[PDB]
């Protein structure tokens, strides 16, 4: 019931993190992480998160 | 194409000219209205929504 | 820019580009016909290797009536000034490297579209 | 090797919205086997386990 | 695996990669506009290089910059290698490395219409 | 002083270089001899190529075009002032003769192209908790999926269960 | 997979396709013809002598030279055939049974273009004007896919499938 709170917190942070990656790519600020297109760097960031 | 879709669906609910088994598909991006009445199309029942409320009232 | 197809006036066929030897001018003759019409473009064939396309030319205004398409109230129109707008990605093949969004004003008789 | 594909037109399911890259919308199961799976993520779970 | 000093610095390895990778004209090119520019110094698209330099049909070819640099190429080697492709069939009147556009201009000298098309492919 | 030349092509090249140096009257304010300077630039081009072929004519035309560039009057001023000696100007590349703005733009594009082509460093949590069995250094990166560990110094990889 | 409605004629799997590479040519794999034919020659046999008149069926907007310069390569690639009759010869010269006399060939190539290809649109005496529209639609849609203006179709997608139940099976 503490672990539940930690998980939920982590998850929300995660969901939160991905929204900014979506904002950056949606406003063209996600610069292509060398060796990648735009659409790849995005997917990488997301999957990392 | 905004007058057709609203008209075709009203008939497809009111059981008269267009039978319940017909599907009418409106493609927005490309200017296409596709209707199928043919056989073998897999489909399933859904509740209708209007405004953001169901047609399935307590009556 | 471009070049278009310019059609014959006699046969209604496709005109080829043809250089006038001994006035030093650019013509448009036919195959089927004996129709000579005088060029203006001074340009024959063009090719965009970059294939630079503006998407706002392909966007139709009819998108706004899409139930399945997210709606904002944070970007207002510029011609009329409406508050509602739908937004979607390029929705195109051949998208080079872009996740850029595109907006359309959600107010009838306007259909103004823009990119931020 | 990728996330859940756009099987419908620019979306994963009809429940979602066109151009939806979020975690829930592309296969990220956020529940546990103890809590149970949302209907959508049930499906996605099946897609993967296939 | 790189040999010497190239092995360390990312800068000096970068040019080795350029020197291995298959770079065609297609990678660098932007826009191909064949034009019936009846005198080279008429410059039917507005250019100066011909006026200073001086067949009735032309291939304006406008190049790329951020592609041209990233491989470290000058029009000097591009025009010479196009010349090595086609021998005495063609010429090129390339731009300068000061200008904003990266224009090329091709003319024949020694079924004519499609030929410019034929060689541009 | 540049040697006198009897070659009609070389004489025309000297005249055209002197005319390019006169572009914008900067030679009057500097009090440089534009005829002598045009002769020295031509002589240095001729000493390199030793023939009047299309290579020589292309080289002279390139220098005339750069001296006449309205976007780079500073190049012509620097040549007239002797900041760029005639022999150096006769060897300089089209990149080295460019405007300072165009040089900085090319340098930025080259730096961005290099940055874009740099492979992303593989992510993970850097830690000194792990000692590498091969090199005995503590510079390691871990990831948990089982803990996978990579040594950043020798590339050695191992796992803990 | 054009089909009429449970006809004694089966389905005709038409293909209309774009070659790899002048460059950029487009061909109809018409049914029972030995091999595929360039699409412009189809519309010529349909009865469209004019150039202007064929493209109005395949290109809806004459104002974008984008799609104009795309069909040129095929439009150039049919300048020898201008009338209906020589056009018929061209398809009729490639039937499974090519007719020994010329009129036999024309009699063939007139029949395949009225009963064989695109049945669902009509099999009548004069339906060319509506067969023209649907073929231009298939070319139009290929031009859209090739321009990248429209996403490729997924063969696995269950909306693109039907089920032979105990009715159709029987
Ligand atoms: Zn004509
Ligand atoms: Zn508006």
């Amino acid at each position: 019931s503490k672990t539940y709170q930690d998980i939920q917190n982590t998850i929300k942070k995660a969901k939160q993190d991905v929204i900014e990656v979506i904002e950056k790519a949606h406003n063209n600020e996600l610069e292509p992480t060398p060796g990648n297109t735009l659409r790849q760097t995005f997917e990488n960031q997301v999957n990392r998160i | 194409p905004e007058q057709l879709m609203n008209t075709l669906r009203k008939l497809r609910r009111q059981m008269d000219i267009i039978v319940s088994e017909v599907s009418m598909i409106r493609d927005i991006r490309e200017r296409e209205i596709r209707i199928y009445t043919d056989a073998g199309r897999i489909c399933r029942p859904l509740l209708i929504v209007e405004k953001q409320k169901l047609l399935l009232k307590k009556r | 820019g471009f070049v278009g197809i310019r059609f014959c006036q006699e046969c209604n066929n496709m005109l080829y580009p043809k250089e006038d030897k001994e006035n030093r001018i650019l013509l448009y003759a036919c195959r089927n016909c004996d129709y000579q019409q005088e060029a203006d473009n001074s340009c024959i064939y063009v090719n965009k290797i970059t294939h630079e396309v503006d998407e706002l030319t392909q966007i139709i205004a009819d998108v706004s009536q899409d139930p399945t398409l997210p709606r904002t109230e944070d970007h207002p129109c510029q011609k009329c000034g409406h508050k509602e707008a739908v937004f979607f990605q390029s929705h195109s093949a051949r998208a080079e490297d872009a996740m850029r969004l595109y907006y359309v004003c959600t107010a009838p008789h306007c259909g103004h579209r823009w990119t931020e | 090797g990728k996330r859940i594909p756009f099987g419908f037109k620019h979306r994963t399911l009809p429940h979602f919205i066109k151009d939806d890259y979020g975690p829930e919308s592309r296969g990220f199961v956020e529940n546990s086997y103890l809590a149970g799976l949302t209907p959508t993520e049930f499906f996605f779970h099946a897609m993967g386990g296939r | 695996f790189l040999l010497g000093q190239s092995a360390r610095d990312a800068e000096r390895a970068k040019d080795i990669l350029c020197r291995l990778e298959h770079t065609t004209l297609r990678k660098v090119t932007a826009n191909t506009a064949i034009y019936y520019d009846p005198n080279p110094q008429s410059t039917v698209v507005a250019e100066d290089q011909e006026w200073v330099n001086v067949s009735p049909w032309l291939l304006r070819v406008e190049l790329d910059r951020k592609h041209m640099t990233d491989r470290k190429l000058t029009m000097e080697q591009i025009a010479e290698k196009i010349n090595a492709g086609f021998g005495d069939d063609l010429n090129c009147i390339f731009n300068d490395d000061n200008a904003e556009k990266l224009v090329l201009r091709i003319r024949i000298m020694n079924d004519d219409d499609v030929f410019l098309r034929c060689i541009e492919s | 002083r540049a040697p006198s030349t009897s070659d009609s092509v070389r004489l025309k090249c000297r005249e055209m270089l002197a005319a390019a140096l006169r572009t914008g009257d900067d030679y009057i304010a500097i009090g440089a001899d534009e005829e002598e300077l045009g002769s020295q630039i031509e002589e240095a081009i001729y000493q390199e190529i030793r023939n009047t072929d299309m290579k020589y004519k292309n080289r002279v035309r390139s220098r005339i075009s750069n001296l006449k560039d309205a976007k780079n009057p500073n190049l012509r001023k620097n040549v007239l002032c002797g900041n760029i000696p005639p022999d150096l100007f006769a060897r300089m590349t089209a990149e080295e003769m460019a405007s300072d703005e165009l040089k900085e733009m090319r340098k930025n594009l080259t730096k961005e192209a290099i940055r874009e082509h740099q492979m992303a460093k593989t992510g993970g949590t850097q830690t000194d908790l792990f000692t590498c069995g091969k090199c005995k250094k503590k510079n390691c990166t871990y990831t948990q999926v089982t803990t996978f560990v990579v040594c950043n110094e020798c590339g050695n990889r191992w796992k803990f269960c | 997979r054009s089909c009429l409605e449970n006809s004694s004629r089966p389905t005709s799997t038409i293909w209309v396709s774009m070659l790899a590479r002048i460059g950029q040519r487009i061909v109809a794999t018409l049914p029972y013809i030995k091999q595929e034919v360039p699409i412009i020659i189809v519309f010529r046999a349909l009865g469209f002598v004019s150039d202007r008149d064929i493209l109005e069926h395949i290109i809806y907007d004459f104002e974008d030279p984008e799609m104009m310069e795309m069909v040129k390569p095929s439009l150039d690639e049919a300048f020898v055939i201008q009338e209906q009759n020589v056009a018929l010869n061209f398809i009729g010269s490639r039937g499974a049974k090519p007719g020994v006399t010329k009129e036999k060939r024309i009699k063939y190539a007139k029949e395949v273009l009225q009963k064989e290809m695109l049945p669902h649109v009509g099999v009548s005496d004069f339906c060319e004007t509506k067969k023209a529209y649907f073929l231009g639609y298939m070319v139009h849609r290929l031009l859209l896919a090739a321009l990248g203006r429209r996403e490729l179709d997924d063969r696995d997608h269950y909306g693109n499938k039907r089920l032979d139940l105990a009715g159709p099976l029987l």
